[PDB]
RNA sequence: AAUUAGCUCUUGUGUU
């Protein structure tokens, strides 16, 4: 899968503007482990946006 | 350790100045590990000639 | 104290009145030196204080020599603790 | 001249004196260069 | 030598035989919670999203089973693996091709520990029959163990560092067995001494003794908003 | 030669000894440091007594 | 292809191919530190 | 719940002024205090 | 290590007095008059400076990872 | 005085302890000969005209708070205590969070815990002078209100100001140092630093490798998490992985890398991973007179009670605590901080002053507005309604124990299995 | 069965803080006036750190922390601002972000003190409160060290976190004299008299009244500097209105289709 | 690792209704409101209005767990007012106290600048 | 899908 292993940018929703790499992805949600909290959350790929 | 003992880990008298009355583990050493005082010293030794 | 949630009347006593008389093993303080508990004292001295009697109250705060009484009063305690529970876990074994 | 009641200064100067002469380590140090 | 593998302590009869280290089994802090019933324990949101608890498929309960399955490992109201009839047992953590997330009649599914689920509580220094008490799950944001405090005095735990643990029973007959024997409540009164084993500790005596004094008086509002707190209250303000 | 024997650290056989202040942080070592131990293999060892 | 490293006691950054003796070219030292990583980081201010 | 929930109101806590007499039972508590050392000086002189 | 820049209990900016306060303390005014001076009223701001350790002045001293 | 004298102004002339000592004014007694001399207490009290008891003494005490040890002598009024809750506090002052060392960016230690914002004691003894505790404090002087608020601290448990713990109050930093090296292991194995592909490796995982770097190591800044490889080794049989892993359930940054040579030349590093630690409920704290608890529950600003001005307590404790355990000593200290806090100056501790007692100390608060017993009159954080009972309020020094419940949360449902007995692992 | 009629009357004013007296009112709607004063009122406050190079001895976690608790004047930005959650935009934009950039090199042997003017915003509007005493210390900096990141900053309040709490302050007090025995003193001759207490030196507490009810609130609110406190207190009566309103929306939505 | 997120502490998410209302069986004319994401702030407010109501027999409110963010209120009124009409005046009375409030506010503020 | 034995330290039970 592509998205897997990917730096990405959380666009929308409260966790907008926070970074983070993603662990697992399927094709509707993903897991984000965050760069700035020590916890890891899922959220739809809409909301995602793929950066570097 | 495990020793039915109870003598060696009382404070005794002699423990005044030299050995803090207070600092000592609670687990199973409880009495039998000390802390030297604040103003304690060791002597080194010398020579008896 | 007088809904029982914690402490108790001798509580009170000691925070107030006085901390009363250190004892181990049953006894007064033994005499560790030569006839005497402390070097502070003189030879064959019988009195309350010499011998481990705590005349202040924990409000009022406790002399030197008192404290120490008290240090190896509280010590035997956490001693008869740590060698009951491993006394009483054999005889609880042995029963089950 | 006798220290009458202002001896709180005096006792620990002593002891900030001796602080300063021995550490805190002084048995080790001392016994391991011996 | 072989005389020595099986002497004492740490040899097979008394450290592998008699007592063994066992899976589905949780250890943390407990904490203080006076919004919970006695026999309810709060659990973090990790734990029982890592142990499962192994149900049957059945036409009453399929929709739900197979909600849990789609929803996956990720999410944690959710399932981990799904165990066919035949033995064969696919793991949900691997997203595999939608055609095994089916599941008919026969299947298991082993999902996430939910509010309701039945644990037993324990603390090590087991003295007496009521150190092994079950409880009620419920999930609770921070990580830690919550329990009522009445609950306290049976288990001897102090809330200041005290560690316990957590065991799930994993077949609805241990189950039935936890609820029908083990349960707090069934538990209040022990058989060593006939008198209860739990009461009110802590301030809520200190406060229930102040507050049953002949000179305590409230007024209507703080008198509403204390039988707000009432679960078995019949809606009627008594006569002043 | 017949061996090396390790050296309790801030003795007089040690590079550490009668140093000032900006000669240890220099070197990255704390002045507050009492020394008194040992080091064995990058690890720091302590003798009770 | 090379790798930044930064000498401890002269602070200079070298570079060391793979597979090659971890010293300094001049002071002659033998502990180098990896400079920082070039990706982004994002630390809410929470 | 509703004691733990009126306590909100009523409050509970515990200080040094909860430790303190009237001043009139220290000079109580300090005479009782003398009188047993004399006592047990008159003991301790009797025995001698 | 280094002086908070709000107070912990009501949250009033106090890290921006560490260096006033040093100056009254070195103009020899006592650290109550100095803490008055600084428009400190409740006690928690004051426990702020008052009881504050600077060591990020002993960290300067040591040479720097990289240069 | 003219010993005292002389060395007041030490450091300028050459007087010391040593001049001291052979001048013939003190000397060392060791407890065998303590057996056969006189100690008087203090001077002035046991060597004036009084009924005679003595009369005959041949030493005295230099203080006698000198008695203590190290971790004994940082308790403020010790002697208001009862003992094992002075033992109980020796003991967990070896476990209190803060600076361990000033130089401790260099040192790639395991298991360092360091804090934000430690504070010099607000009531200090003067034996901690010599200690240096002022110089490498741990702990924060935080406003301790002692009162049963909601239930949440009922048994030996404290309710933090989530506010607070916003500001940086508690918040620390844990490192962690990971090493490794590799090492000739035979003839045909051979392990080094490299980046396995998905090419050349036959047992490996779906560990991901692409968050190291192309020489076998992970770079500092780069956010880390559990089941992430950091060093990436693997050695010849084509290979097998012998890469290191970060600890389940770690979630860190990696703070710095170091490369260097071992005594015998293989290449061997070091990696440093630190974790920011924010005080969670479940965390440790503990008082300077051994009244140690877990965090229950966090309110913010608004839902704790406030004085008349704006002053929330940092810590609530329950009042339970104190009848049982006889630390006076704790609600003394916490009366004298607000002296100290008000009157802009440090107090003094000392174990056996007989200069400083709670009469003094009452009178000299009550010329600051404020109840002379420490009271004060709280207003209820949800109602806004005053409370009946007048809660004592004070700042007090505590200390964070390095026992985190995220260091101690555990569960298991089938995982690795022994190879002797076939049963679960330890650990 | 409806509303009474408050009145106001402010004692002091200045650019810190302010007190004033709230008359014919219930205990009840003072208190949420507090709460709302120190949790729910809008301020402008960093929330996003990328920080490029950071060689201080401080890591970048200290630094971000410190930078979030800088306070920034957010006078009238605050009701323009959209809440990033609802700005219906990918990346921080102008309309729901203010951004800032530091850059800070130590190349004299003396110590550069990293401090609030360093900050540059990109809007003249909204920056650190050194627009007319030091900055807030940052970080302190040796030569050959160096710092370079750069922020954007958010709207929020304080019940998400404590840097968007605007007051320093809140000293809330009904009552001043005992007369409804709300407290009860065991010894009321040891109690000092309270600041706004109408009473003579002679008596302690005012006699007991057995029908009255909690009035005449007394406020001091003084301010961090980013909002005037005037404007902080109007903000929270706004905000509270606000949420009452669209409760009430809810609530008649919920009941016209039930 | 456990620890919720802040903006839980407000936000609604997908499927979760403000306020909810439920018919109580127990006596007649009872009802429960069920809000969502909200404290004491609103719930002290709503039951005092509540209570100053001379045809509401009962006002009451709670929060069922300081971890989980939502308050139930609980309100009794004599038979021929609904308790819903009781509620949506409570919230009408409390908007004309806070804009009274404040404009009173201004006008004062506007005083004291001018002397 | 990667081992073990030994040692040391520490945590809870120290209540009336
Ligand atoms: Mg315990
Ligand atoms: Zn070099
Ligand atoms: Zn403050
Ligand atoms: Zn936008």
């Amino acid at each position: 899968n592509e998205l897997i292993g990917q730096t990405v940018r959380i666009s929308q929703g409260p966790y907008k503007g926070y970074i983070g790499v993603v662990k697992d992805a399927t094709e509707s949600t993903a897991r984000v482990e965050l760069h700035s909290t020590c916890q890891t959350i899922s959220v739809d790929r809409q909301r995602l946006t793929t950066v570097g | 350790r495990d020793g039915k003992l109870a003598k060696p880990r009382q404070l005794h008298n002699t423990l005044w100045g030299m050995v803090c009355p207070a600092e000592t583990p609670e687990g199973h050493a409880v009495g039998l590990v000390k802390n030297l005082a604040l103003m304690a010293y060791i002597s080194v030794g010398s020579q008896p000639s | 104290v007088v809904s029982g949630a914690k402490g108790s009347k001798i509580n009170i006593s000691q925070v107030i009145a006085v901390v009363g008389q250190q004892n181990v093993e049953g006894k007064r303080i033994p005499f560790g030196f030569k006839h005497r508990t402390l070097p502070h004292f003189i030879k064959d001295d019988y009195g309350p204080e010499s011998r481990g009697f705590v005349e202040n109250s924990y409000l009022a705060g406790l002399t030197p020599t008192e404290f120490f009484f008290h240090a190896m009063g509280g010590r035997e305690g956490l001693i008869d603790t740590a060698v009951k529970t491993a006394e009483t876990g054999y005889i609880q074994r042995r029963l089950i | 001249e006798i220290t009458p009641d202002l001896w709180q200064e005096a006792c620990w100067i002593v002891i900030s004196s001796y602080f300063d002469e021995k550490g805190l380590v002084r048995q080790q140090l001392d016994s391991f260069d011996e | 030598s072989l005389k020595q593998r099986l002497k004492g302590k740490e040899g097979r009869v008394r450290g592998n035989l008699m007592g063994k280290r066992v899976d589905f089994s949780a250890r943390t802090v407990i904490t203080p919670d006076p919004n919970l019933s006695i026999d309810q324990v709060g659990v973090p949101r990790s734990i029982a999203a890592n142990m499962t608890f192994a149900e049957i498929v059945t036409p009453f309960n399929i929709d739900r089973l197979q909600e849990l399955v789609r929803r996956g490992n990720s999410q944690y109201p959710g399932a981990k693996y799904i165990i066919r009839d035949n033995g064969d047992r696919i793991d949900l953590r691997f997203h595999p091709k939608p055609s095994d997330l089916h599941l008919q009649t026969g299947y298991k599914v082993e999902r996430h520990m939910c509010d309701g689920d039945i644990v037993i509580f324990n603390r090590q220094p087991t003295l007496h029959k009521m150190s092994m008490m079950g409880h009620r799950v419920r999930i609770l944001p921070w990580s830690t163990f919550r329990l009522n405090l009445s609950v306290t005095t049976p288990y001897n735990a102090d809330f200041d560092g005290d560690e316990m643990n957590l065991h799930l029973p994993q077949s609805l007959e241990t189950r039935a067995e936890i609820q029908e024997l083990a349960m707090v409540p069934r538990m209040i009164v022990t058989p060593q001494s006939n008198r209860p084993v739990m009461g009110i500790v802590q301030d809520t005596l200190t406060a229930v003794r102040k507050f049953t004094k002949r000179d305590v008086f409230l007024e209507r509002g703080e008198v509403m908003n204390l039988l707000m707190f009432l679960s078995t209250w019949d809606g009627k303000v008594p006569q002043p | 030669f017949i061996g090396k024997i390790p050296i309790m650290l801030r003795s007089t056989y040690c590079l550490l000894n009668g140093l000032t202040d900006r000669d240890l942080c220099e070197l990255n070592e704390c002045p507050l440091d009492p020394g008194g131990y040992f080091i064995i293999n990058g690890s720091e060892k302590v003798l009770i007594a | 292809q090379p790798m930044i490293y930064i000498c401890g006691e002269c602070h200079t950054e070298n570079e060391i191919k793979s597979r090659d003796p971890i010293r300094c070219r001049e002071c002659g030292y033998r502990i180098m530190y990896k400079k920082r990583t070039k990706r982004l980081v994002v630390f809410d201010a929470r | 719940t509703v004691i733990n929930n009126w306590l909100l109101i009523e409050g509970h806590t515990i200080g040094i002024g909860d430790s303190i007499a009237d001043s009139k039972t220290y000079q109580d508590i300090q005479n009782t205090i003398k009188k047993a050392k004399q006592d047990v000086i008159e003991v301790i002189e009797k025995a001698h | 290590m280094i002086i908070p820049v709000r107070c912990f209990t009501c949250g009033k900016i106090v890290g921006n007095k560490w260096e006033a306060y040093l100056g009254l303390l070195q103009a020899e005014y006592t650290e109550g008059d100095a803490l008055d001076a600084l428009g400190l009223k409740r006690y928690c701001c004051r426990r702020m400076l008052l009881a504050h350790v600077d060591l990020i002045e002993k960290l300067l001293n040591y040479a720097p990872l990289e240069k | 005085k003219r010993h005292i004298d002389q060395l007041k102004e030490r450091e300028y002339n050459n007087y010391s302890w040593q001049d001291l000592v052979a001048s013939g004014v003190v000397e060392y007694i060791d407890t065998l000969e303590e057996e056969t001399v006189m100690l008087a207490m203090t001077p002035d009290d046991l060597q004036e005209k009084e009924v005679a008891y003595c009369s005959t003494y041949t030493h005295c005490e230099i203080h006698p708070s000198m008695i203590l040890g190290v971790c004994a002598s940082i308790i403020p009024f010790p002697d208001h205590n009862q003992s094992p809750r002075n033992t109980y506090q020796s003991a967990m002052g070896k476990q209190a969070m803060g600076v361990y060392i000033t130089n401790f960016h260099v040192r790639m230690d395991t298991l360092a815990h360091v804090l934000y914002y430690p504070q010099k004691p607000l009531v200090t003894t003067r034996s901690m002078e010599y200690l240096r505790f002022r110089e490498l404090p741990a702990g924060i002087n935080s406003i301790v209100a002692i009162a049963s608020y909601t239930g949440y601290n009922q048994e030996d448990s404290v309710i933090m100001n989530r506010s607070a713990v916003d500001r940086g109050f508690f918040r620390s930093v844990f490192y962690r140092s990971y090493k490794e090296q590799e090492s000739k292991k035979g003839f045909d194995q051979e392990e080094v630093f490299e980046k396995p592909t998905r090419e050349t490796c036959q047992g490996m995982r779906h560990a991901i490798y692409d968050k190291l770097d192309d020489d076998g190591l992970i770079a500092p800044g780069v956010r880390v998490s559990g089941d992430d490889v950091i060093i990436g080794k693997t050695v010849t049989l084509t290979k097998r992985d012998c890469s290191t892993f970060l600890r389940t359930s770690e979630t860190g940054i990696v703070d710095q890398v170091m490369v260097t040579l071992n005594q015998e030349g293989y290449k061997f590093c070091k990696i440093r991973v630190r974790s920011v630690r924010i005080p969670q409920i479940g965390d440790k704290f503990a008082s300077r007179h051994g009244q140690k608890g877990t965090c229950g529950i966090q309110y913010r600003q608004e839902d704790m009670p406030f004085t008349c001005e704006g002053i929330t307590p940092d810590i609530i404790i329950n009042p339970h605590a104190i009848p049982s355990r006889m630390t006076i000593g704790h609600l003394i200290e916490c009366l004298q901080g607000k002296v100290s806090a008000n009157k802009g100056e440090i107090g003094d501790a000392t174990p056996f002053n007989d200069a400083v007692n709670v009469q003094k100390i009452s009178n000299l608060l009550s010329d600051y507005g404020y109840h002379l017993r420490g009271n004060e009159v709280l207003y209820n954080g949800f109602t806004g309604r005053k409370i009946t009972s007048q809660i004592f309020i004070g700042p007090t020094y505590y200390q964070r124990l390095k026992h985190m419940v995220d260091d101690k949360i555990h569960s298991r449902a089938r995982g690795p299995i022994q190879i002797l007995n076939r049963q679960p692992m330890e650990g | 069965p409806y509303a009474n009629q408050p009145t106001v009357r402010i004692t002091e004013l200045t650019d810190e803080n302010v007190k004033f007296i709230i008359e014919n009112t219930d205990l009840a709607v003072a208190n949420s006036i507090r709460r709302v004063f120190i949790a729910e009122v809008p301020i402008i406050a960093i929330d996003w750190v990328q920080i490029d190079a950071n060689s201080s001895v401080l890591h970048d976690e200290f630094i971000a922390h410190r930078l979030g608790l800088i306070p920034l004047t957010s006078d009238d930005i605050v009701d323009k601002l959209q809440y990033s959650r609802d700005c219906t935009c990918e990346e921080f934009c102008p309309e729901c972000s203010v951004e800032f950039t530091l850059d800070v090199r130590c190349n004299e042997d003396q110590t550069r003190h990293v401090t609030s003017r360093d900050l540059i915003s990109n809007s003249p509007r909204v920056i650190p409160v050194t627009s007319r005493q030091d900055d807030i210390l940052i970080v302190k900096l040796r030569k050959g060290q160096e710092l370079r990141l750069r922020a954007y900053a958010k709207k929020g309040f304080g019940k998400e976190h404590a840097k968007w709490n605007p007051t320093a302050g809140v000293a809330f007090e009904y009552d001043p004299d005992n007369a409804l025995r709300h407290t009860v003193y065991p010894k009321p001759e040891e109690w000092p008299k309270s600041e706004y207490s109408e009473l003579d030196e002679d008596e302690s507490q005012a006699p007991y009244d057995p029908n009255g009810k909690p009035e005449r609130f007394y406020y001091n609110v003084e301010s961090c500097g980013s909002l005037r406190p005037e404007t902080i207190v109007l903000s929270a009566l706004s905000g509270l209105k606000k949420k009452l309103s669209d409760l009430q929306t809810q609530l008649s939505h919920e009941i016209q289709s039930d | 690792m456990n620890a919720p997120p802040a903006f839980e502490s407000f936000l609604l998410f997908e499927g979760e209704k403000k306020i909810t209302i439920n018919k109580d069986t127990k006596v007649p004319n009872a009802c429960l409101f069920t809000i969502n994401k909200e404290d004491h702030t609103l719930g002290n407010i709503i039951k005092s209005q509540l209570l100053k109501d001379p045809q509401v027999l009962f006002a009451g409110y709670k929060v069922p767990h300081p971890l989980e963010h939502k308050i139930i209120i609980r309100v009794q009124t004599t038979p021929d007012y609904s308790p819903q009409e009781a509620f949506t005046n409570a919230i009408t009375d409390l908007i004309s106290e806070l804009s009274l409030l404040e404009e009173r506010f201004r006008v004062a503020i506007k005083d004291k600048q001018e002397g």
